[PDB]
This record gives C-alpha cells, sequence and structure tokens, in this order.
RNA sequence: ACCUGUUGUGGUGGAUGUCUUGGCCCAGGUUCUGAGGAAGGACACAGCAGCCUUGCGAUACGUUCGGUGAUACGCAGAUCUUGUGAUCUGGACAAAGGAACAGCUUCGAACGCAACUGGCCAGCAAGGGGUCCCCCCGAGCUGCCUGUGCGCCAGUGUUG
RNA sequence: GUGACCUGGCGCACAUGGAAUGACCCACCGAACUUAAGCAUAUCACUCAGUGGAGGAACAGCAAGCAACCUCGAUUGCUGCAGUAAUGGCGAAUGAACGAGCAGGACCCACGGCUCUUCCUGAAAAUGGGCUU
RNA sequence: CUCGAUCGGCUUUCGUUGGAAUCCAGCAAACCCUGUGGGCUAUGGAGCAGUUGGCUGUGUCUCGGUGCUUCCCAGUACCAAGAAGAGUCCUGGAAUGGACCCACGAAACAGGGAGACUGUCCCGUAUGGCUGAACCGUGUGCUGGGAUCACUGGGAUGUGGCUGGCUGUAUCCCC
RNA sequence: GCAGGUUUCCACACCAAACAGCGUUGAAUGUGGGUCAACCGACCGUGAGCCAAGUGGUAAGUUCACCGAACAACCAAAGCUGCCU
C-alpha cells in the first residue's frame, strides 16, 4: 500500500535499482567475464522479505 | 568478590574479608583497586594489577576465595588434581600421546 | 624449514604469475638484449618499453623486427611496428608477441633508463 | 568375548578421545618433535651467546644423593648450594655468591658431613677456576687473573667437572 | 535530507532567484526531487537558457 | 590544467578556496551536462574535478591539523584526534617509567649487588 | 510400412583422460580490536556498472606522501614521457627529525530521549546566511556504572 | 560565633568499564544418548550444551611440600612410574602420585626466586600547593 | 621557559632542577595520623660496641684513550646474479623436438613463464650486496695516518653519601 | 482505500530468446519517465501492554522480577514558576 517507513522506501528503491542487467561493455573485459546477471529479482518469481 | 566486580568493572578487586553475618546474609568488604589513577600507577607494590591480565580475577578465580574453592590452599598430597588447573589437570591424564614413533 | 620468499611451490609461483600487478608484469615482461647492446652496456636483460626496437626471434613472425607499440602487460603481450593482421573485415589489429621471443635492438634511453642501464652495467 | 584364551581387554578407551565430527578429542600428535629439536637448540645457542662469558647452564649446581632406597646410590646436581657449604668454602653472603655464579638454596641442610666436604670442595674447585671480570673495565683485579683471562673469556660447554652421577658411581 | 528552507538557500545561492515556493518528492530510486516554483517576477525559462537546460 | 597538490601547498587559505569555489562550480555544469548530454570530453572531465577538488580539500584540511598541531604541542590535554594515535591496549598501557619503578630495598640490593662478568677456566 | 539386428553417420548426454590462482594436512611465528567508537548491518559513491571487491564514505572503485618508472584498457576522453612523472604498489603507509601523522554518511557496545518515526519540528550553543529584534542553516555539548578532583548542599549523626 | 568533623547526595571535569573474536586458557554450570548385552549406584563425564572473564599465552608457582632416604628443595611440560596402589551392583569398568630422567632454571619478571601486613622506626619523610611558560 | 632522567615497531613518559607571570594558603595547599613512608624478610634480624671490605657526584691539579663534526694526504667501495634462442638443415601453426662437426655454465640441474619435450629464451635460483639504512657514482662512504673540536679511564684529598662480611653483648623479635 | 505486493503504474520499442497450459497482445523483454500537502494521514499523547530508571533476585547474562497517579517500593527522582538581580 501507499503506507511506508523511510527506511523501506530507501530499501524498495536499492532494490529497483539492483534489477538490472549487465551492461552491454562487460563481458569483453578479457580475462572472461560475467555473461548475464545472476541476482536479478522479478516481483512475480520471488518477493523480497522486508 | 564478583558481584562487586561485575558492578565495579573499571576497579580491580584484591581481597575481600568477611565482616558480618545474620540470619539472612553474611556481609563481605571487597578492596578494590583503580587501575588508572596515578598513585596506584606509580606505586610498584601494587603496579601490577595495572597490568592487562589482571582484569576480573574475581571472575577468573585468581582471589584468595577463588583460590580457596579451587583446592588451592592446600599443596603436595593434598591437592593432587588441583594445578595448574582441575581442568587442565584433567585434560593432562586423560590426554591421549602419539609420539611419532610410539 | 625453508626460509622465505625462496620457495619453489608450483602453486605459489603460478598464484604469483597470474595475480601479479603491473609494476611486477614490468619485470616479467623482460626481453633479452642483442649482442650490440650486450657488449655496449654490459647488461644482458631489461624490462621491454614502448618505443624500442626488437627482433622476434621466434613464434611464426621470427626474423622480423620493428619498434614496441604497446606493451599489453594485462596479456602479457607486446605489440610491434609493423606485425599486424587484418580482421574478418578489413581492420587490421595488432599481434601480441611475449617478450621472452623478442631481442632488444635498440633502446629508447630516457633519464631513468640510461641509470638503469649504468646501475646494471657497472659490473658490482 | 574373544572365543579363545586372549587376556580380559582392559582397554580404557570410552570417553571421546578420539577427534570425529562431533567430539574435539582428547588426542595430541607430537609432529613437532622433529622441528621442536632445533628450535631448542637454536634457542640454547642463543642463551649461550646472550650470557655469553659464562657457562650456558650458569649456576653451579650442588651434589645431592638421590631420594629414596632405591636410588640412594645414584647421585644428581641439586638447585643450590647450603649456606654452610658456603661459609666452609669461604663465602658468607649468599647474594653474592649468586652473582658470581653460584647457586644457593637456604631450603637446603646438610644431614652429613659428606655431602658438606663434597659440595664445599667443588665450590672451592670453582671460585678457582673462575675468572671474575673487574666492574667498570680497568680498576682492581683479582688474584690469579693475569690481564688476559680478561682478553680471552672462553665459553666451555660443561661445567668442568665430572659427571654428576661419577661421584656414587 | 535537504528541508524546504535549505533548498531555498541553495537555490538562491546557486542561482540569485527568490523561490515563491518549494515542494519536494523522494523519488522511488531514493533520489529527492525538487519543484521551486518562482515568484511571479522570476522567469524559470529565462533563469533555465542560463542553467543550460535550455 | 587540474589541481595539483605540490601547486596549491604554497597558496594560502583565502586564495584556495576561491579555488575550490571555481571547482564546485565547475563540477556543477558538468553535472547539469550529464543530464544534458555533451560530449565525452564533458563527461569525463567529471572525475577530474571531483579529485581535484578533493585535493584542494586535503590540502586544507592537512593545513590545518598541522597549526593546531603546533598550538596544542606542549598543552595537556590536546584534541584526542590531536593526541598519539596507538591502539587502545598501549593508550591503557602501565608506562615504562611506572614498569621501571622500584621500591628503596630493591634499588638497595641492586646497588649493593650488581649481576658480575665471569667465566670458568 | 512396422519390428528385430549389425554397421556407418548424425543428434541427446556429459563419463573418461590431462591439468588447477582451490582445498585439506603438518611445522614455525603473531594474535596486532573497541567509547579516540570495534565486529557486524544499512544507504550511498564509477562517463558507459547491475553483481563482486579485507573497494570506498558527500574528499565516496578514491585524497596527501613515499617506492617504482610509461602505462591503463571492454569502449571511448584529455592528462602523461631524459619527467612534479602514466601506471602499479606501500596501514594515510618510509623519513630518526618529539619533523610528519588527511578524511571517514548511518545503525550498531551505540551514548540527549526515542525510534517499525530519520520523531521530540529536544535543550544549550560557536558560527554562516536573510533582513537591534526576528527568520533559516547550524559545528559542537548533554549516555550509564565506577574512580579521583572541584562546586553546591543534606542530616533531632558527633561536636563547638 | 554561625563553624569543625562524620556520613550521604546532586552537578561538573578528567578517566576506566561495556561490545567482538570456528584455536588455546580461567571460573562456574551442566546433560543424555551410550556401556553395563535389562536397569537404578556406576559409565559416557567432573564431557556436550549454557553463563561470565581474558592474555599472547592463561592458570600454577620459591612449601603449613615430597619423603622415611646416604633425603630432597617453586611451579609447569615431557619420559616413566602405570593400567600399578586404590576405587567399583569389588560388576561394567575406573585409576593417580612421589621417587627417578629430562626441558627450563638467559632475556622484554625478580627485593637475580621473593615480598606485604604483623614487628622496629616514624613531626607524612619535609623550604606549601596550583595554573601558564 | 629552560635542566635532568627515560622512550624509539619512534614523535614520548616522568621529575621536590631551577626561573618568570600569576592564583589559593595564611600557622599555612588538599588527601592522610581509622597511617603515607622507611628498616627486617626467619639456615635470621634489629639495637648497641668494635673491627675488616667494597660501590658513588667526587672540589682540586696530573696522563692517556675513544670518538660527534670539520679539514688534509693516501688506498678501497658504492650490486647484482653465469652459460648457444650457435652456422645450419628437417618436421611443425609454433621448436624446448630430431640430424651434422664444433660450443659452453654450474656455489646456479629449486621453481615458474614462454606457441610442444630447455641448464645456456624471461623472471628467478646458488652466491653476492645491504640491514650506522645510503642503496647512490662531477655524490658520497669506509679504513689508515695527521690536526682541531666532541667525550671518559688512570693518580690528589675534603667530602656528600652509602653499603657487605666478621667478633661480642646484657638487650629482644609479637607470623 | 487496509494488510500484503513493491514499479506490476505510463509511454515507446518489441514477441522469433524464453513466459503468458495463441502471441501485430500482456503484469513479458528493453529503454525512458512518473508519486509535489500548513488543510489527507504517520508524527502528539493516551488504552490494553512494554522499556529504561529505581531497587531486588541469580554461580551468572538473560527473552531475570516489579510498571504500581485505582493500585509498589527497600524511594534525597519536585531543575519548574513569580518577584528581586
Amino acid at each position: 500500500g501507499a503506507i511506508k517507513t523511510l527506511k523501506q522506501k530507501l530499501k524498495y528503491g536499492k532494490k529497483m535499482k539492483q534489477n538490472r542487467p549487465i551492461p552491454y561493455w562487460v563481458r569483453f573485459k578479457t580475462n572472461s567475464k560475467q555473461r548475464y546477471n545472476e541476482k536479478r529479482r522479478h516481483w512475480r518469481r520471488t518477493k523480497l522479505k522486508m | 568478590e564478583g558481584r562487586v566486580g561485575k558492578h565495579c568493572g573499571g576497579l580491580r578487586v584484591l581481597n575481600s574479608y568477611w565482616v558480618n553475618a545474620d540470619a539472612i546474609y553474611k556481609y563481605f568488604e571487597v578492596i578494590l583497586v583503580d587501575p588508572m589513577h596515578k598513585a596506584i600507577r606509580s606505586d610498584p607494590e601494587i603496579n601490577w594489577i595495572c597490568k592487562p591480565r589482571q582484569k576480573h580475577r574475581e571472575a577468573r578465580g585468581v582471589t584468595s576465595a577463588g583460590r580457596k574453592h579451587r583446592g588451592l590452599r592446600h599443596k603436595g598430597h593434598r591437592a593432587t588434581k588441583a594445578r595448574p588447573s582441575v581442568r587442565a589437570n584433567w585434560k593432562r591424564r586423560n590426554l591421549v600421546k602419539f609420539w611419532r614413533y610410539r | 624449514v625453508n626460509k622465505v620468499g625462496k620457495s619453489g611451490d608450483r602453486r605459489k609461483a603460478r598464484k604469483s604469475y597470474f595475480t601479479a600487478p603491473s609494476h611486477v608484469r614490468r619485470v616479467i615482461m623482460s626481453a633479452r638484449l642483442s649482442k650490440d647492446l650486450r657488449q655496449k652496456y654490459k647488461v644482458k636483460s631489461l624490462p621491454i618499453r614502448k618505443e624500442d626496437e626488437v627482433k622476434v626471434k621466434r613464434g611464426s613472425h621470427k626474423g622480423r623486427d620493428g619498434k614496441v607499440i604497446a606493451c599489453y602487460r594485462l596479456k602479457y603481450a607486446v605489440h610491434i611496428d609493423k606485425i599486424t593482421r587484418e580482421k574478418a573485415n578489413g581492420q587490421t589489429v595488432q599481434i601480441g608477441i611475449h617478450p621472452s621471443n623478442v631481442e632488444i635492438t635498440k633502446l629508447k634511453l630516457d633519464k631513468d633508463r640510461k641509470k638503469l642501464l649504468e646501475t646494471k652495467g657497472r659490473r658490482k | 568375548v574373544k572365543k579363545g584364551n586372549a587376556p580380559v581387554p582392559n582397554a580404557h578407551f570410552h570417553k571421546h578421545w578420539n577427534p570425529t565430527g562431533s567430539q574435539k578429542g582428547h588426542v595430541r600428535c607430537f609432529f613437532k618433535q622433529g622441528p621442536q629439536k632445533k628450535i631448542r637448540r637454536a634457542r640454547r645457542q642463543k642463551k649461550a651467546a646472550a650470557v655469553f662469558p659464562r657457562p650456558v647452564k650458569g649456576p653451579l649446581r650442588p651434589i645431592v644423593h638421590c631420594k629414596s632406597q632405591r636410588f640412594n646410590m645414584k647421585t644428581r646436581l641439586g638447585r643450590g648450594f647450603t649456606t654452610l657449604e658456603l661459609k666452609t668454602a669461604g663465602l658468607t653472603d649468599r647474594r653474592y655468591a649468586r652473582t658470581i655464579g653460584i647457586s644457593v638454596d637456604r631450603r637446603r641442610r646438610n644431614h652429613c658431613e659428606e655431602s658438606l666436604a663434597l659440595n664445599a670442595e667443588r665450590i672451592k674447585t670453582y671460585l678457582s677456576k673462575l675468572v671474575l671480570f673487574p666492574l667498570k673495565a680497568g680498576k682492581k683485579l683479582p688474584e690469579g687473573v693475569t690481564e688476559e683471562d680478561i682478553k680471552n673469556p672462553v665459553q666451555s660447554k660443561q661445567d668442568g667437572f665430572p659427571k654428576a652421577s661419577s661421584y656414587g658411581k | 535530507r535537504a528541508n524546504k528552507n535549505q533548498i531555498k538557500t541553495a537555490v538562491r545561492k546557486m542561482y540569485d532567484i527568490k523561490a515563491a515556493r518549494v515542494n519536494t518528492l523522494i523519488r522511488p530510486d531514493g533520489l529527492k526531487k525538487a519543484y521551486v516554483k518562482l515568484m511571479p517576477d522570476n522567469d524559470a525559462l529565462d533563469i533555465a537558457n542560463k542553467i543550460g537546460i535550455l | 590544467p587540474k589541481v595539483k597538490a605540490h601547486e596549491i601547498r604554497q597558496l594560502e587559505k583565502k586564495d584556495l578556496l576561491k579555488q575550490l569555489d571555481d571547482l564546485k562550480t565547475e563540477l556543477a555544469q558538468l553535472r547539469v551536462a550529464k543530464q544534458t548530454s555533451g560530449a565525452a570530453s564533458k563527461l569525463c572531465k567529471i572525475k577530474i574535478v571531483r579529485r581535484s577538488i578533493a585535493r584542494v580539500l586535503t590540502v586544507l584540511n592537512m593545513k590545518e591539523k598541522n597549526t593546531l598541531r603546533k598550538l596544542y604541542k606542549n598543552k595537556k590535554y590536546k584534541p584526542l584526534d590531536l593526541r598519539p594515535k596507538k591502539t587502545k591496549k598501549e593508550r591503557l598501557a602501565l608506562s615504562i617509567i611506572d614498569r621501571r619503578r622500584k621500591t628503596a630495598r630493591q634499588k638497595k640490593i641492586l646497588h649493593a649487588y650488581p649481576m658480575r662478568k665471569y667465566y670458568v677456566k
């Protein structure tokens, strides 16, 4: 709902920011780097505890 | 001694002594020393109390009453399994020692 | 017990080689001097540097020569004046060459480079 | 229990002596014996280099007969000389004896004249094999010391005397 | 952690413009957004062509 | 033309704060350009100006702490961050003077019997 | 055509062989945290960055300084070269000089009181700003136990 | 004349304490599975778990000790005593110590293995104290 | 502020050294006499009487050395780390492989890297150099000789102190 | 509109990666936006209840005891107000 705490809102915003796919230029980093973002949540799949 | 040392955490407990006893309680007086006082730190005879190894002697059984209940009043054949500690002694004589050649 | 630092442990040595920083890769990527330089300075090997000439002496480019234009210490590679190669498209790229293969034909001779030559040249 | 004639086991391993997943164990393995031999040797020679121009052990110990009836005849080293042995040797100051390297034991007394005479002559061959360096390097110099005993201070490994057991043997 | 008063003074110091009012959001990500309504004499467009918003 | 610590160490506080003000104004302009996206030569200057600001502030704070150490050098009850930064145990450590304190009997015996150097021939 | 089989081949599958910046084991040394704020936890911080980092804190993948001495690099972008000088590295870390020793949001022993609150728009207040007042911002101080000292006291406690 | 002490308090200043740490340590507390071919004293075990406190080590420590000897001479650790003496439904099982041989008896501890108090002396250990310099 | 002592993984800690500018005190700071401090430390002690030894700033005039710096003369040293990527040829994508006569190091054949199997390709290793820290060469450093300075031993003679042993006592010692 | 969800809201691109037991669509994917308060609410107290404090219990920390302005204690908790200064 609309009612939140400032702490909860900051945490939800950080989770929104983390919910992002890897930059494209990252795989090319010489020593073989990450291909995809394995830490990526979706509101349907997995819920935040909070 | 333990109660006084836990209540006064920044002091060091040297001896205590019985002062009184009634039906309900026994009363003791505990001598404590402030390790961060210039007089204490200056006088050599008590200067050993200011070293970090002397914290909570009441808690570790280093005071006279502790030495009493640890069996350390006596020595020799009347304090056989007492030193350097009851548990240290028990460990030392329950140890399975495996030399390189047996 | 063997003393510290002088250990022939394969795992430790390989860890050091593969996690060395750039100031250590500078000396791991050292190259041998030509006989001209070797007689002239009484020094046998130096760390390779941009702007100096090399002869490849090994690999599929043996007997070729050119000025070093890039020390790619991350890859332990060295790029040379004109040892190039076309990509799938016409873009010409550089071939990395481990500096142990090359020998050094000239030096750039900065101030610290000349001081290093002198300090290693004085026989002891 | 054996189906044979083997003795009664008497095994004595009923109390979690074994370092398993659940237990810490009561096992001490002495794999340090080899390295500790060399380490003890190294720290012993560091002791020598520290207290260099003196015996590596350092105090002269007396010779006392081992305690019981089983070891009566075996002699060994004591903790320090009795003040009677000191006074008989010529030393009336225990602290000075200690500072020049004779060990004192006021707990001990001489229950007989043999121990007294033996340790007295021990101290007397000491104090003659002994070269005292003078304080402050250039003042008075004692008797016997020849001004090159100070030039050549030699650290002997064992204290001149025979083995301790060589007095009952 | 900027207050509306802090934002008023900071705006008048960065760009010497009197703020008629300040309203403030904390936008979802966690940034704090501020609407700064200028006095009628001021012109947010004539100020934006200075600031670089165009 | 960026800020060099050896070049601004010679400056004085009133001349250094004006430089810091110019630097903060420039970084603000870079932050506006980051939104009104311009050139990479303007988007990569951000960290240059930011480290420049950092080192101007470093020179300021270092000069101030230096003069404060000059001030409270001889005084007792210095500021806690000007007192010598040892670990808590060795802040509370019994002094070497106090460890070497001795009773008068100790001193008189250590005088009357010095440990002497001696070897056995 | 279907089935069964045998070969050849192609798929599905990840066994094997070889190795390994990893573990496990033994020996040696040290044990070096914290109210001057620890260990942990948050929220931040990168031109293109989400994660990770014994990265870092509004000076925010880094600041001063030293050692080194031309890179770094996945793209670009201006700085940088016989040099105040790229990069990497060193506990913000060497100077033997009592010379030098920056900064460090926020909860946390967590310290003004609380807190599922960034609340009481806390009290006091150096200063800064808008106009004596007043208004806004505001460093800093205010935790408890215990010890010592200083100030003020309490008592039909003992006395003068 | 409106005090001097004693005993308590409040505020301030200067300080300790607090919390953390898959090894070791000190003090307590404290099981049961198990074994006994059952089970209850016994055993596991004066262990696991729990509480408190540390240090680089901790604890112990120059005898109100060992012994009965031709005595020894802090404590600790090892070898061994010794699976012995002894305890135990004298069942299952448990079970030391001294002698003796070593390491140690240099060092960041010592009045170089002691000392406080007792006891002797004694005008507080003697040209006031404090803040800055 | 000086003066001394103590510390160096360092930037101190302590002091009844003395001085100035000051403030409390006023029979004289404040704790403390319900005892701070000294003596002894039970195979001994204290007192007293007497002897025999040693440590110490020593007032004072003697002699030598070591060196903190500086100056001259002379010599030495200043740090790395060896040996074929040999003339060739062949195979190979790449020689560390193979063939031809001749080569060399080793106090280094521990290791690791490099386009495959290396003692002589690279880092390194053994050894060496440091560890007064300076790891440096129109600048230094060391040694030796010589000189100035900086500093401490040996003899005068009042001390200021101390302090060990030994003898005797009539005196006593309370854990 | 609550609790819960936590960007699913909106727009554009996009469905030949996969999901939606189809697929020019979507709560999918990618990008970029959007939530403005003196007046609506938390915040202010108080209720049931709880914590610190005070004191007590324990070998000892405690999720140990008491919450007592109806109602406690072993308790020196009125630090505020008017005038003078």
